Formats: C-alpha cells, structure tokens, sequence
C-alpha cells in the first residue's frame, strides 16, 4: 500500500508526503541469517535486495527520509 | 540626561523586567543543543 | 481554460523578502509591548488614561501579529 | 536551521551581557537615594 | 450553603469533572457576594 | 488592573499615592517655568538682533502672565500638600523663592541687553555682567535640581 498526500499552499509552496509499505515477495528465507557470511561473501543472499533508487521531481526541495520510530540516515 | 529625567521607580522596574526576560530566554535556549545536533528524539531508557 | 492558455501564479511576497520583514515587524512590536507594560506598572489610579493605553496596545498587536506570520513562513510551516 | 556552532556563540554572548547588567543593577540600587529614605 | 449542598450531589451521581465544573461557577458568585458583604460589615464595625 | 477586590482601605497609602501624583504635576509645571525662561532668553537674543523693543515687551508680558499662573497653581497644589502634612510643602515654596531670584536675574539680563543695544552698556562690560547673572542663575538652578530630587 502507498498513500500519497498533496498539499498546495497559496504561499508559493506545495508539499507532498508519500507513505510507503514495502514487502519482499520472493522465495521465503529458510534457516538462520548469518551476518558474518553475508558480509564476508558476495554470493550470500544473492536474491536479497539491498537498496533501490527513486527518481524525484527536479524541483523537489527539503527532501526528508524517515520512519515511524525516527529518522534514517542511510539515504544518499 | 534622558535616562536621568526618568523617575527612579521607572528605572528600577525597567531593569528588573529586562534582566528577568533575558534569563528566561537563556534557560530555554541552552537546552536545545542536543535537538539541533541530533534528531528530535526521546533520550535515555526511562523516558520511553 | 487550460494551463498553457492561462497564466501562472506566485506569492506576491518573494521568498528573499521574508527574513527582512520578520525581523523588522517583530522589533517594532516588541518596543511598543515593553512600553505598555512599563507604563501600566508605573502608573497609578490617578496617573492612568484609558485612551493612551488603548493606542499603544493596538499598535503593538498589529505590528507583532503580522511579524509572527512572516516568521512561520520563514521557518517553513506554511499555513 | 542554525548550526551548533552558531548556538554556542549565541549562548555565551547572552550570558555575559546578562551578568554585567545585574552588576549595573546593583550600581543603581545603592546609588538610589530614595532606597535610603 | 449551595456549595456545601453540592457535596452530597457529588456523592450520589456526579463524577470529579462534573463536580468541578459546577463548583467553579458557584464559587465565583459566592465570592463576589462575600466580598461586598464583608466591606459593608467592616465599615459598620469601624464606625 | 482597574478592578480591586479590597475590603479595608489604607488611608496612608492612598494619600501617599495622591501626593506623588501631585508631585509629578509640580515637576512638570516647574519644568515649564524653566522652559519659559528658555523662550525669554531666546526672545532676548531676537531683541538684540532686531533691536525691536516691542518683541521683547510681548515676550516679557507672556512670561509674567503664564509664569504667574504657574506660581499660583503651584501654591494651590502646595496648599493640598500642606493639608496632607507633607514635609515637601515648605520645599516647594523654597523653590519658588529661588525661582523669584531666577526671575529677577532673567529680568536683569533683559535690561542689560536693552542697554547694550541702546549703547548705554558697553559690550566688553556686558559679557562679564551677563556671565555673572547666568552663573548665579545656573547655581540657583542647581539648588532647585537637588531639592527637586529630594521631592
Ligand atoms: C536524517 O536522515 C537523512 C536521510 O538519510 C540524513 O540526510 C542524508 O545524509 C546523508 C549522509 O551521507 C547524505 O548523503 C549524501 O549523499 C550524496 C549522494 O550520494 C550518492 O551520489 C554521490 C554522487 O557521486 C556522483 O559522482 C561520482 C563520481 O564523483 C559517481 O561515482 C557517482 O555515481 C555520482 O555520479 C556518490 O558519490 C555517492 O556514492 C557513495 O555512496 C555509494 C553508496 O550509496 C557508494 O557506492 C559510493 O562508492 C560512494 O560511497 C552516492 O551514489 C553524496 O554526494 C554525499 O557525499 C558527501 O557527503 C558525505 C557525508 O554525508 C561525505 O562522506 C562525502 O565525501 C561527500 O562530502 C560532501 O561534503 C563534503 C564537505 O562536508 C565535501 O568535501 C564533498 O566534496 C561533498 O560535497 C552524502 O553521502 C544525504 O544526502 C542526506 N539526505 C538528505 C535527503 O538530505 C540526515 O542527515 C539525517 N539526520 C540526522 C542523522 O540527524
């Protein structure tokens, strides 16, 4: 599910916030998840998804990335 | 001589208001260092 | 009545203006507000006039109230 | 938003000024004749 | 007298929030009457 | 601020507040009296430049007409101050006594200017005579200022 909220203000600004719920629908993982193996070997968890890129509007300003429990600093 | 012509009662009250007003501003402002440097989050274990 | 046929709109007050307006309006409001309080505390039953108090209060409220709006926009909390 | 460097300078300036003003208040208070009346 | 009476009504039916809402109005009127009455009594005593 | 829910009044506070209200009123009036001297001094300067006696005469009559009203008002308020038992009532009369000395000194300056324009008084002598009148006038003002603070 995704909820897209668009607010237009007469003071020269429109603010858009999108709430995204994401689920990985690939084959279910079986057995324990080894952090040590995952870091050490490139092949480990090859199906797993690490990151994705979003193409935003050219004029987008003050972009913020956060979660329910606080900010997330990993986005570039 | 502008300050002198004012009554002393005016001078004492004016200084009293200015000193107290500033002190309130400093008390609130000084506590914002964490919120600016880091995200606006609850701190410590007990507050949660 | 389509976007290309019609014109475009922007706020009359440009963004760069906002910092200057907020500072000027608030300072004027503050000066009158201080004057109102000092006059009230110093004044006594026989030394106070309603007409003077109303004029100072009304002027102070007008200047500061507009200044606050510019402050909110400058901060970015658009109404 | 203001950076932490700006906030620190601001805090120091206000505090120094405020303390000096309290010293000035002491000056007028003693200097006051009606206080001794 | 009414304010004291209100205590019993709270005992049977009202809750804390309702009792305060009525009490504030009743107290205000009682206070105004008391202040005017006391000033008159003070003048009589000092005469 | 207007509302007071008081029961028992304090006459001493009420009278003390009343005297202060009168005291500032007296202060304003005396300041106006000093201002009247300032206008009269300006009138003397105008008289010297123009050499027209009529201009000074109108200024003088205005001074003794407005000033006399101020003095009478000051005495009338002083009567109330004396009625309250304020110790200042003698002081305000004392200021008026000094004020009369200033008033005559101002008159002495006016006549000296008239003689200087007429040539009865030499400029070289006039400078010293004006200096003495102004210096004593300033000293009287200095006395008035201290007692005014005493109010
Ligand atoms: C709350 O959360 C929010 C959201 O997370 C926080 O804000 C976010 O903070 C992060 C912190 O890192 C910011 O990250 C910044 O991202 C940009 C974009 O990075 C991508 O593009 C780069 C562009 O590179 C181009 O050119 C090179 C060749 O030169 C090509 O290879 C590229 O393909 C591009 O064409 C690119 O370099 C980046 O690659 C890096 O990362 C990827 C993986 O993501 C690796 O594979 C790469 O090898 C490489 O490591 C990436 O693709 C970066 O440009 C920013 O880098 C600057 O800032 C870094 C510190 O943040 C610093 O380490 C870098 O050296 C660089 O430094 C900049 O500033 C320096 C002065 O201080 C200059 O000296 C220097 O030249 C440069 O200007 C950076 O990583 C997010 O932007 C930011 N997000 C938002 C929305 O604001 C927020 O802080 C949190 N609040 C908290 C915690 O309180």
């Amino acid at each position: 599910s995704m909820t897209r909220v668009i607010e237009v203000s007469h003071w020269g600004n429109i603010a858009v916030e999108e709430n995204v719920d994401l689920k990985h629908t690939g084959a279910v993982l079986k057995g324990p998840f080894s952090r040590y193996d995952y870091q050490r070997q490139p092949d480990s968890g090859i199906s797993s998804i690490r990151s994705f890129k979003t193409i935003l509007p050219a004029a987008a300003q003050d972009v913020y990335y956060r979660d329910e429990i606080g900010n997330v600093s990993t986005s570039h | 001589f502008g300050f002198l012509r004012l009554s002393y009662e005016k001078q004492d009250t004016l200084l009293k208001l200015l000193i107290l007003s500033m002190a309130a501003v400093l008390s609130f402002s000084t506590r914002l260092f964490a919120v600016l440097r880091f995200e606006s989050v609850i701190h410590e274990f007990d507050p949660y | 009545m389509e976007l290309e046929a019609m014109s475009r709109y922007t706020s009359p007050v440009n963004p760069a203006v906002f910092p200057h307006l907020t500072v000027v309006l608030l300072a004027i409001g503050m000066f009158f507000t201080a004057w109102f309080f000092v006059y009230e505390v110093t004044s006594t039953k026989y030394t106070r006039d309603i007409y003077k108090e109303l004029l100072i209060s009304l002027v102070a409220s007008l200047f500061m109230g507009f200044g606050v709006l510019f402050l909110l926009l400058w901060v970015g909390i658009y109404v | 938003m203001i950076t932490d460097v700006q906030l620190a300078i601001f805090a120091n300036m206000l505090g120094v000024s405020l303390f000096l003003l309290v010293v000035l208040y002491h000056y007028v208070a003693v200097n006051n004749p009606k206080k001794q009346e | 007298a009414a304010m004291l009476g209100l205590m019993y009504v709270y005992w049977t039916q009202l809750n804390m929030f309702q009792t305060l809402k009525y009490l504030a109005i009743l107290g205000s009127v009682t206070f105004l009457a008391g202040n005017r009455m006391l000033a008159q009594q003070a003048v009589k005593r000092t005469a | 601020v207007r509302l007071d829910f008081s029961i028992t009044k304090d006459p001493a506070a009420e009278a003390r507040m009343k005297v202060a209200c009168i005291t500032e009123q007296v202060l304003t009036l005396v300041n106006k009296r000093i201002g009247l001297y300032r206008h009269f001094d300006e009138t003397v300067n105008r008289y010297k430049q123009s050499r027209d006696i009529s201009t000074l005469n109108s200024g003088k009559k205005s001074l003794e007409t407005e000033h006399k009203a101020l003095t009478s008002e000051i005495a009338l308020l002083q009567s109330r101050l004396k009625t309250e038992g304020s110790d200042l009532c003698d002081r305000v009369s004392e200021m008026q006594k000094l004020d009369a000395q200033v008033k005559e000194l101002v008159l002495k300056s006016a006549v000296e200017a008239e003689r200087l324009v007429a040539g009865k008084l030499k400029k070289d002598t006039y400078i010293e005579n004006e200096k003495l009148i102004s210096g004593k006038r300033q000293e009287l003002v200095t006395k008035i200022d201290h007692i005014l603070d005493a109010l």
